[PDB]
């Protein structure tokens, strides 16, 4: 068993728990019981940002980016209710935990894309009739993506939503109709999509693991500009408890 | 025109044939990219003249 | 008139740089 | 482009304690609301009306009548995302 | 163009250092 | 990056060794008198 | 006897610029810090100094001039952690987190420390007295205070003085709001050291120039009255002392040139030594005098002084500095 | 402006009864407040919980009422939350927990009255400065 | 950055004119 002093500064603290190759079993789901997820963990390994196309109007592609905010990207200790609904399908309802991480990635050209990698208020369901969580079980649902900055955040000129100025004080007699998008701050709240694909199951412990893929929007700088389409891939780990 | 006629021969509509033409190819067929249309004291890039090409 | 904004410095440097060159050579010729 | 926070000051939120948005620290301005009932109110938020605060599970008859004595100081507007996110209801970043 | 101006002046100063050191007026006793 | 780290480490060591061995090479004797 | 040839050239007194063993370390480090500084000051991307994902632009190509330009300190997320290039996954990450800052100041502090030692070395090779380096310790300690010692006490190189003109001012203003450096007797000794230094510099300069012995005419510079390496002194200290001794009183003037010049070295060096230690001691939060609400009337009302007005100004910097970096009411880090 | 007896006159209980403190008594309550309260309660605020201050208006709306000597002395013996729903002597200095808060050991009954008085007298002198914060510095 | 359009020419003359004045004086001194 490893301790904190064995892990500190190594980067393993940002790594989700894994299961060995011999964990391809199945965890039975009994409709008579109540189930929960005691620990959900999401570790991103790749960040894709959709290029904003020229004017070609043909399919826009997701380009690879480079992480510059280091090993601070993993979600963990996410717990929630695992309900067995009428048609046998399972559904996870996210409740609490470290369900968000601010992440900044850099695109080719030098452009930096800050984003709030999150799964807040996630409601992910499975196909009907899931007697057991197998290595082919998929979880698909939606989550809420709140603003990157909260309401108290102040820009370099002291403007903000719940605080700060409401104009460009450095330009006392400038027409404010042009700077309206920069003077008036807006709090964003968009929806995200994610698919959790199970590949490993330990039926004795209730531990599952696999890969996930989420699609969300990046930072809009409190309405200052248009966000980007971001795709996040990686692995996940979850433990089921009755 | 050869690429369009070949498309019409394969059984494509007029809207389909011209849509199969690459924007990069049509852009070459524009006198604004002709190097013999400038001026001695018309300085800078070509985008300073006709502008930055956005779409066909 | 909307003229070339770099036209001013280009004209000024076009005058100053070679003119100074000749002034430098002349003054140091008289002092010999 | 309108500042929703400023715009919400023009509603009942700017007059009374909004049970769906107002920071928990405002419950101190009245007797016997902080921090017990204050925690309960915010937790069970939002409410479609002010009187819905009386149907919180676990309330004693003493607690119910304290809430009744302060219904006139309470109000309910639409939940504002900018006031409820980031756990601002428990800590809006304002101290002294 | 501002950058080019700032760098140009800085470059001239560094150049001036080189000439004021290695091509100075030699002090004689 | 590993290549860079090794390179700098070798470079630093080289110069530090020059400093130590240099001053150990009878430095007090190196004076006009 | 081959390594001996290298040692002789290193310690050679016939080089246009003296190398020396201190220089063996000084030259590479200074070149490293300088080259990185020039590049970063011009073309470096924004840096998240406060470690709150709020990058601060410091280079010319990113919208700065000479006055506003700076090399931005490393991230607060880093703290006192050693952050070389090979500790980053990429140069992009390294630049985002304020990598160049640590690389420069560390090579610089090393180079500068060797510069001081290099001063002793040449003086030993020439048969001089070796205390000129001791005088250079005064500005060197000052650099160590704002680049190394203060970040240590505070726990982050993000609270180090930025490599820029405006960034320097930012360092001074935030410092006053947290340490009240103005009301600190060590900065006050520093002010007395640099004001007095400038005074005495102007003073010594004027008195010697005034007592210059006529060797030239009106149609030529007076400087040509002095030849490099001449045996005779170019001025008359007797006349100079006669003047300054009557400007005040004779016993307030120096008749000894060695004693006078020593004072010229002692006063600003000692003064800068204290203001260096000022930053160094305030790094561990031993702050300036606090006389807020010190004067109280009979009833109990606070009778404000000039100190309370200074406090109001300090409050203004405090509540505004790093407007997004604080989540708790007390500013400790 | 002086420290008149009417300024030093503070409410005793919750039914109108009052008491006029002496000047030395106030100076004692000031010294004892700096001794065992100032660490968290400089200027009438609360560093470890800025939501609650030592303002008379705030103390009055507390449960039980703390805008009197009888109320404050009881709080210094058995402190509770603002609604008095639970006892918090385990995390707040008091006679009940003077074992874990050693500075409350040598505090006599007389010492508690002086401290309670100073808490009531000070806002009558400083006004909104008492419990105001850095805004009123 | 929307800077002054005369910043370039004003800076260029501020350098060139007095520096040229010095250069001229120097060259006619070495020639003496
Ligand atoms: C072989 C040389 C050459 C060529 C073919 C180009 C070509 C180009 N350059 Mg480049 N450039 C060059 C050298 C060259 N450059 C050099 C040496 C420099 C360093 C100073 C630059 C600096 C430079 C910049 C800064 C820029 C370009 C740009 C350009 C583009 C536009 C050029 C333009 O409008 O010119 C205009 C040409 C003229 C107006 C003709 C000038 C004719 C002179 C004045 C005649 C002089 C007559 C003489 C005084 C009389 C003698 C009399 C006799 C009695 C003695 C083009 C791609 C531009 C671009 O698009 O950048 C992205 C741009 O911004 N160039
Ligand atoms: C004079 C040579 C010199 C010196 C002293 C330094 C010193 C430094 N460089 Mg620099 N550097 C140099 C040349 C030098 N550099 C050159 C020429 C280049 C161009 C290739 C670079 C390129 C470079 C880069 C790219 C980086 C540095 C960085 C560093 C730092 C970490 C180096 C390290 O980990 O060393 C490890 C060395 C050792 C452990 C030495 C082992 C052997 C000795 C003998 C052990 C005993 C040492 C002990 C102190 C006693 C010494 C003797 C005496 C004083 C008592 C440090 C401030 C890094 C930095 O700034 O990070 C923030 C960084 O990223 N340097
Ligand atoms: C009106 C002029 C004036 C005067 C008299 C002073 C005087 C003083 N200033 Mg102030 N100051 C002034 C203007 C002045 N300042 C202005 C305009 C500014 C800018 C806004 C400042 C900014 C400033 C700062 C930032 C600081 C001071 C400080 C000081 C002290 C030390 C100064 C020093 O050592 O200077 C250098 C000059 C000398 C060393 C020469 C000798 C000076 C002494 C004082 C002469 C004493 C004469 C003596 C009484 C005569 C005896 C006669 C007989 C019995 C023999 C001193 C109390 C410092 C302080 O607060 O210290 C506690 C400090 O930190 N000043
Ligand atoms: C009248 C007002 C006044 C005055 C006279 C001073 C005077 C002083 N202040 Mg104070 N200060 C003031 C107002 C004032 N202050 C106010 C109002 C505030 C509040 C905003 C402050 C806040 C403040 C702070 C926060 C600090 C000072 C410091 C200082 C000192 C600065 C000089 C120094 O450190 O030299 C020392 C010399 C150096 C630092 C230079 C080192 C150079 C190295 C060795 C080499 C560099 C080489 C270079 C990179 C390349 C050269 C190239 C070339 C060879 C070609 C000095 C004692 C500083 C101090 O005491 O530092 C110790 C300091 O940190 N002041
Ligand atoms: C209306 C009426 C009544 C009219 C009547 C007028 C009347 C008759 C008056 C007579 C009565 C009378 C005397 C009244 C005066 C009353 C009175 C007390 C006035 C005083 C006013 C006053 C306080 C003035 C200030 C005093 C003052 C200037 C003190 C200065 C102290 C001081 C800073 C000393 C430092 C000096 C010092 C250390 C110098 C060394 C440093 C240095 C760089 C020196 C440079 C240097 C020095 C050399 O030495 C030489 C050699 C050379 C080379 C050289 O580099
Ligand atoms: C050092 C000496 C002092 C500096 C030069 C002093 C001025 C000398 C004269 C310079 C005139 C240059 C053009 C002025 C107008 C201008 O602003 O240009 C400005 C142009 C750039 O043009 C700018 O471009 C911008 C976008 O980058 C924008 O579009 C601007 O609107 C546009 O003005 O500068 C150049 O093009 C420099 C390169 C010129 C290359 C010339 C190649 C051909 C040379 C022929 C030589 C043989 C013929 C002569 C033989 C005798
Ligand atoms: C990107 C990074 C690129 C880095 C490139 C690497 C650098 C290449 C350097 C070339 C080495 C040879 C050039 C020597 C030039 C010279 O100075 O010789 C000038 C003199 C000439 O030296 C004499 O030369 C004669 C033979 O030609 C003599 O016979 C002697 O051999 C010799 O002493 O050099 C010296 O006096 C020796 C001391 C050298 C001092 C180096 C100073 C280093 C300064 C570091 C701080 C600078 C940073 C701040 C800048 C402001
Ligand atoms: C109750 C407390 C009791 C005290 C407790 C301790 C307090 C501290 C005591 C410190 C005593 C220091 C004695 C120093 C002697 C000395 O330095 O001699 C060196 C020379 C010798 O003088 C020269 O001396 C010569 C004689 S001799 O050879 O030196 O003996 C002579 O020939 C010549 O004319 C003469 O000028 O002294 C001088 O030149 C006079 C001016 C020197 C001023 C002092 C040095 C600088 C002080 C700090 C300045 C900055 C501080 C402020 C910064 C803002
Ligand atoms: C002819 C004087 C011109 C002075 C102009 C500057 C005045 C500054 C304000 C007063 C300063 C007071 C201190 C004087 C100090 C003092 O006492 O001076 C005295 C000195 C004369 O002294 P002496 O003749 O005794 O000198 C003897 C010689 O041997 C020198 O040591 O006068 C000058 O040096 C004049 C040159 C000043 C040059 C200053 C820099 C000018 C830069 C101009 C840049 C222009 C750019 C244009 C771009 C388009
Ligand atoms: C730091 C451990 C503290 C010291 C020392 C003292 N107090 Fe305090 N007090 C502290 C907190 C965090 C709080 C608020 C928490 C809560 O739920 O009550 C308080 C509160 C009070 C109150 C109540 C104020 C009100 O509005 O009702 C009183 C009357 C009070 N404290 C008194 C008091 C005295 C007299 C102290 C010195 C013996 C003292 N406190 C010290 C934290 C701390
Ligand atoms: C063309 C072009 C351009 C530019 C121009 C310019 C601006 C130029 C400049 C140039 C320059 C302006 C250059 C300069 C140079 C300098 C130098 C080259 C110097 C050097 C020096 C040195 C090398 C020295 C060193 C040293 C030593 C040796 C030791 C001691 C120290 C010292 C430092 C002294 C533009 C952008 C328009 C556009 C593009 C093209
Ligand atoms: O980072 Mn730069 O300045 Ca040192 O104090 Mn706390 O932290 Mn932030 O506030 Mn104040
Ligand atoms: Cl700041
Ligand atoms: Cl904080």
């Amino acid at each position: 068993t490893l301790t904190y002093d064995d892990i500190v500064g190594t980067g393993l603290a940002n790594k989700c728990p894994t299961l060995d190759d011999t964990a391809r079993g199945a965890y039975p789901i009994d409709s008579s019981q109540t189930y929960r997820i005691a620990r959900l963990c999401l570790q991103p390994t790749t960040f894709l940002v959709k290029e904003e196309p020229k004017n070609k109007r043909q399919e826009a592609e997701f380009v690879p980016t480079k992480l510059v905010t280091r090993e601070t990207t993993s979600l963990d200790q996410i717990q929630g209710e695992l309900k067995v609904n009428s048609d046998g399908s399972l559904t996870f309802v996210e409740e609490d935990g470290i369900d968000f991480q601010p992440v900044t990635v850099q695109m080719a050209g030098g452009e930096r894309i800050p984003l709030l990698f999150t799964v807040k208020n996630l409601v992910a369901s499975t196909q009907p009739n899931v007697t057991s969580i197998t290595t082919s079980t998929d979880f698909k649902g939606e989550f809420n993506v709140p603003s990157y900055r909260t309401a108290n955040f102040l820009d370099p000129k002291g403007r903000g939503l719940a605080s700060g100025y409401d104009s460009a004080i450095a330009l006392p007699q400038a027409k404010e109709e042009e700077l309206a998008r920069a003077n008036v701050k807006r709090f964003s709240l968009t929806k995200g999509q994610i698919s959790l694909n199970v590949a490993k199951v330990d039926g004795r412990t209730g531990e599952i693991a696999g890969t996930f893929e989420s699609e969300q929007l990046s930072d809009d700088d409190m309405g200052a500009h248009e966000p980007h389409e971001v795709k996040i891939q990686g692995v996940f780990y979850a433990s089921i408890e009755p | 025109n050869r690429r369009v006629q070949a498309s019409l021969a394969s059984g494509a509509t007029l809207e389909e044939a011209w849509s199969a033409i690459p924007e990069k190819l049509a852009f070459y067929d524009y006198i604004g990219n002709n190097p013999a249309k400038g001026g001695l004291f018309r300085t800078g890039p070509m985008n300073k003249g006709d502008g930055i090409a956005q779409a066909w | 008139m909307e003229v070339n904004q770099l036209g001013l410095i280009a004209t000024a440097l076009f005058v100053l740089v070679p003119s100074v060159f000749l002034i430098i050579l002349y003054v140091q010729t008289e002092s010999q | 482009l309108v500042n929703v926070v400023d715009e919400k000051l023009g509603t009942a939120y700017g007059e009374k304690i909004d049970l769906n948005n107002t920071n928990i620290a405002a419950f101190i301005q009245y007797r016997g609301l902080y921090p017990t009932l204050a925690k309960l109110i915010v937790k069970n938020a939002p409410y479609e009306s002010v009187e819905d605060v009386l149907n919180i599970p676990g309330l004693t008859e003493r607690q119910k009548q304290i809430l009744r004595e302060n219904l006139e100081h309470f109000t309910v507007t639409e939940v504002e995302t900018a006031l409820v996110e980031g756990g601002d209801r428990y800590n809006n970043g304002l101290y002294k | 163009m501002e950058t080019i101006t700032y760098v140009f002046i800085f470059a001239c100063i560094i150049a001036l250092f080189f000439f004021a050191i290695f091509f100075r007026e030699p002090p004689r006793i | 990056m590993e290549t860079l780290k090794i390179t700098v480490y070798i470079v630093v060591t080289f110069f530090v060794l020059l400093f130590v061995f240099g001053f150990l090479s009878g430095d007090p004797a190196r004076n006009p008198k | 006897n081959l390594w001996e040839r290298f040692c002789n050239w290193v310690t050679s007194t016939d080089n246009r610029l003296y190398v020396g063993w201190f220089g063996v370390i000084m030259i590479p480090t200074l070149l490293a810090a300088t080259i990185c500084f020039v590049i970063a000051f011009i073309a470096a991307p924004p840096v998240d100094i406060d470690g709150i994902r709020e990058p601060v632009s410091g280079s010319l190509l990113y919208g700065n001039n000479i006055i506003t330009g700076a090399v931005v300190p490393s991230s607060n997320a880093i703290g006192l952690h050693f952050y070389p290039i090979w500790e980053a996954a990429s140069l992009d990450e390294w630049l985002y987190n304020g990598g160049p800052y640590q690389l420069i100041i560390f090579h610089f502090l090393l180079g500068a420390s060797c510069y001081m030692g290099r001063q002793w070395e040449l003086s030993y090779r020439l048969g001089m007295r070796p205390w000129i380096c001791v005088a250079y310790s005064a500005p060197l300690a000052s650099a160590f205070a704002v680049f190394l010692i203060y970040p240590i006490g505070q726990g982050s190189f993000s609270d180090g003085m930025p490599l820029g003109i405006s960034g320097t001012f930012n360092f001074m203003i935030v410092f006053q709001a947290e340490h009240n450096i103005l009301m600190h007797p060590f900065h006050q000794l520093g002010v007395a050291g640099v004001f007095g230094g400038a005074l005495f510099c102007a003073m010594h300069g004027s008195l010697v120039t005034s007592s210059l012995i006529r060797e030239t005419t009106e149609t030529e510079s007076a400087n040509y009255g002095y030849k490099f390496g001449q045996e005779e002194e170019t001025y008359n200290i007797v006349a100079a002392h006669g003047y300054f001794g009557r400007l005040i009183f004779q016993y307030a003037s120096f008749n000894n040139s060695r004693s006078l010049h020593f004072f010229l070295a002692a006063w600003p060096v000692v003064g800068v030594w204290f203001t260096a230690l000022g930053i160094s001691t305030m790094a561990f939060n031993l702050n300036g005098f606090n006389f807020n609400h010190s004067v109280i009337d009979a009833k109990g009302n606070v009778i404000n002084t000039w100190a309370d007005i200074i406090n109001r100004a300090n409050l203004g910097m405090e509540v505004m500095h790093e407007r997004n970096a604080h989540n708790f009411p007390l500013d400790l880090a | 402006a002086e420290l008149t007896p009417e300024v030093l006159t503070v409410p005793l209980n919750s039914e109108g009864k009052t008491i006029t403190l002496t000047e030395k008594q106030y100076l004692e309550g000031k010294r004892l407040f700096q001794y065992a309260c100032a660490s968290c309660h400089v200027g009438g605020i609360t560093k470890t919980n800025p939501s609650l201050d030592l303002r008379t208006e705030t103390l009055a709306l507390a449960t039980p009422p703390r805008d009197n000597i009888e109320g404050l002395v009881d709080y210094m013996k058995n402190p509770t939350t603002y609604d008095g729903e639970q006892e918090i002597a385990e995390v707040h200095p008091s006679l009940r927990s003077a074992d874990i808060f050693p500075k409350m050991r040598n505090l006599t009954e007389k010492d508690l009255v002086a401290i309670a008085g100073h808490i009531l007298v000070e806002p009558k002198i400083l006004g909104d400065k008492w419990g105001g914060g850095k805004v009123y510095y």
